[PDB]
């Protein structure tokens, strides 16, 4: 059994957030709700479909019907952004089943978009036997940034480690992805590309050896 | 006052062992199952299961059976996570939750989660105290504004956090932009720190990045050239 949950979901303070949930004849089941904020511990916010528990505010409010439950917030605030999770229990299979969770962002300021700075490994580095791409990433709002690395025209897994985005002294939002390769992998490829992509749109650096 | 209290953080090696606790206060332990929930850095929770105190009936997971033990100690309301054959791939938040919300119907017959532990982190990784190799990110105007060029150092593999960045012994502060550390599947940190400098100015002032991993004892003040 599997709970399938939108990724992202964006409100702008005051509005409703709807988070969804969908899963075969899920609603025969009792669906709970979890939020999660940065670096936090889950905390309940919906249990029973429906109900919630004390000191929750009442804007959070949950259905669950058919084949898909939704977690509602009305008159969202910045404190709600956060990951949020629908749970069930699976009977057929003795497994508690978690939904890959939604990300609330919750819009305080305008779309910013990500400047982009990709160097080289150094010629030092690659004496000492190993070879390191540095992509930058700066000035980008909201907080949230998807980054692909491709060498020559195919894409590259391996080898690739990305922070999560972390606010800057003017409020926006900055990551870094490195990418390590062997001095032969640099060396014997055309060239090593950076994709970052923010709010549906992609800024690609390339380096090469030359 | 419904908690359970977690152990600390733990750094372990490939292939070791780690037995995590998750101690009851504020309620009943024998009342309630205690599940358990990990979440690897920025992925979801998946469930590891649950054990009932009373009993002490165990319920693992699919993905989890085999090299992971529940236990629990009634006597000191305790119970344990214990993870065998660590790999990097297990470097993760390990939680425990209560129980608490009863079925209300016999057709959903299911003790879900209401009170959760804070987590224990254990990070898996063949690192001992490091101090970083430090590389020179040599200047580029190519994402800069007009009459502009970044010019960085790059921290490299490093153990424990932290390490500071200065610029020309703290001279320089305007347009210096540290960026935090990833930490990579090694176990091991880098970080990389660029400032964005006036370009005539390359061939007149020297820059220096004032790199400090205090754990390891290590400075290194590398000049980054044009």
């Amino acid at each position: 059994s599997v709970l399938t949950q939108p990724p992202a979901v964006s409100v702008a303070p005051g509005q409703t957030a709807r988070i969804t949930c969908g899963g075969n004849d899920i609603g025969r089941k009792s669906v709970h709700w979890n939020q999660q904020k940065p670096g936090q511990a889950p905390v309940l916010v919906v249990c029973y479909d429906s109900d919630r528990p004390s000191g929750i505010p009442e804007r959070f409010s949950g259905s669950n019907s058919g084949n898909t439950a939704t977690l509602t917030i009305s008159r969202v605030e910045a404190g709600d952004e956060a990951d949020y999770y629908c749970q069930v229990w699976d009977s057929s299979s003795d497994h508690v089943i978690f939904g890959g969770g939604t990300k609330l962002t919750v819009l305080g300021q305008p779309k910013a978009n990500p400047t982009v700075t990709l160097f080289p490994p150094s010629s030092e580095e690659l004496q000492a036997n190993k070879a390191t791409l540095v992509c930058l990433i700066s000035d980008f709002y909201p907080g949230a940034v998807t980054v692909a690395w491709k060498a020559d025209s195919s894409p590259v897994k391996a080898g690739v480690e990305t922070t999560t985005p972390s606010k800057q002294s003017n409020n926006k939002y900055a990551a870094s992805s490195y990418l390590s390769l062997t001095p032969e992998q640099w060396k014997s490829h055309r060239s090593y590309s950076c994709q970052v992509t923010h709010e549906g749109s992609t800024v690609e650096k390339t380096v090469a050896p030359t | 006052q419904v908690q359970l209290v977690q152990s600390g953080a733990e750094v372990k090696k490939p292939g070791a062992s780690v037995k995590v606790s998750c101690k009851a206060s504020g309620y009943t332990f024998t009342d309630y199952h205690i599940n358990w929930v990990r979440q690897a850095p920025g992925q979801g929770l998946e469930w590891m299961g649950w054990i009932h105190p009373n009993s002490g009936d165990t319920n693992y997971a699919q993905k989890f059976q085999g090299w992971v033990t529940m236990t629990r100690d009634t006597a000191i309301s305790t119970a344990y996570m214990e993870v065998n054959g660590l790999k990097s791939d297990d470097t993760a938040v390990y939680y425990c939750a209560r129980a608490g919300l009863h079925p209300t119907t016999t057709d959903y017959y299911y003790y879900g989660m209401d009170v959760w532990g804070q987590g224990t982190t254990v990070t898996v990784s063949s690192a001992s105290f490091k101090g970083p190799s430090v590389f020179p990110l040599a200047p580029s105007s190519k994402s800069t504004s007009g009459g502009t060029a970044a010019l960085g150092c790059l921290v490299k593999d490093y153990f424990p956090e932290p390490v500071t960045v200065s610029w020309n012994s703290g001279a320089l502060t305007s347009g210096v932009h540290t960026f935090p550390a990833v930490l990579q599947s090694s176990g091991l940190y880098s970080l990389s720190s660029v400032v964005t400098v006036p370009s005539s100015s390359l061939g007149t002032q020297t820059y220096i990045c004032n790199v400090n991993h205090k754990p390891s004892n290590t400075k290194v003040d590398k000049k980054v050239e044009p």
